[PDB]
């Protein structure tokens, strides 16, 4: 159940 | 595990895979999560077909959705592990969203749109066009691609991304439908 948080970005 | 998502490549709020590095997005994994996991979670590209370590809080797992008519559960697990592995995969950006609708000519052309977002939800049983099939899935996926090389010029970026990704899909559904000739 780990989680991260990653900063976000023919 | 890695920093981004391994479908849509951006970061935000990521939950790990207990048994591979890849971290997705709730929304991003297939089949999609409903809320984040309590406790050991495995992604359906690691899960076991056979012996199934967690059922996933995702829409078709929903008591009034369970009984409806759909892919069996050992067809359900294939089909997601096919569909994931072409999400994840670097080359399969450009089918991840229908094609703008100002491509005035790929509209003209392509008379039988595909793409990956469509085949996700019909993996969904509330889906009116819902897969009851692997076969019905596989025609999709090879759909997707027939109209890439139709529409793009071979030598294009996108055509070679399109017959590249397609070697990819035929190896895996090999591997994971080994016994099942899909002509
Ligand atoms: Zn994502
Ligand atoms: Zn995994």
């Amino acid at each position: 159940a780990r989680t991260k948080q990653t900063a976000r970005k023919k | 595990n890695e920093d981004f998502c391994a479908v849509c490549i951006n970061g935000g709020e990521l939950l790990c895979c207990d048994r591979c590095p890849k971290v997705y997005h709730l929304s991003c994994h297939v089949p999609a999560l409903l809320s984040f996991p309590g406790g050991e979670w495995v992604c359906t590209l690691c899960r076991s077909l056979t012996q199934p370590e967690m059922e996933y809080d995702c829409e078709n797992a929903r008591y009034g959705v369970r009984v409806l008519p759909g892919l069996s559960m050992y067809d359900q697990k294939k089909c997601e592990k096919l569909v994931l592995s072409l999400c994840c995969n670097s080359l399969s950006l450009p089918f991840h969203e229908p094609v703008s609708p100002l491509a005035r000519h790929y509209y003209q052309i392509i008379k039988r749109p595909m793409d990956l977002s469509i085949i996700r939800r019909k993996l969904q049983k509330k889906d009116p066009a819902h897969y009851t099939t692997p076969e019905e899935v596989v025609s999709d996926v090879r759909l997707m691609f027939w109209n890439c090389a139709k529409f793009n010029y071979p030598d294009s970026e996108v055509a070679e991304a399109g017959r590249c990704l397609e070697v990819f899909f035929e190896g895996w559904l090999k591997e994971i439908y080994p016994d099942k000739c899909f002509a």
